[PDB]
């Protein structure tokens, strides 16, 4: 199933090299994972902790930090930046 | 686990 990232999210995804306007959820999660990893936003010691308070990701998610363990929260934050395609 | 391994866990369940 396809999703359409809203503009700030799409800009983030494009900043890692993605070129599409329409993605599967798995693609969105893949590119967002690469973004977090390459910008080194994760905690060195507990690498499920992500710090986004001085990053585009923080504006997008509306939080200063989160843990990868917070699955529902991550999806909630993602889905606010996407439209599901009919 | 590294961040990419945590990432990969989440992604795989999508």
């Amino acid at each position: 199933t396809l999703v359409r990232p809203k503009p700030l999210l799409l800009k983030l995804l494009k900043s890692v090299g993605a070129q599409k306007d329409t993605y599967t959820m798995k693609e969105v999660l893949f590119y967002l994972g690469q973004y977090i990893m390459t910008k080194r936003l994760y905690d060195e010691k507990q690498q499920h902790i992500v710090y986004c308070s001085n990053d585009l990701l923080g504006d997008l998610f509306g939080v200063p930090s989160f843990s990868v363990k917070e699955h529902r929260k991550i999806y909630t934050m993602i889905y606010r930046n996407l439209v599901v395609v009919n | 686990l590294t961040f990419x391994e945590y990432x990969q866990l989440x992604l795989s369940a999508a």
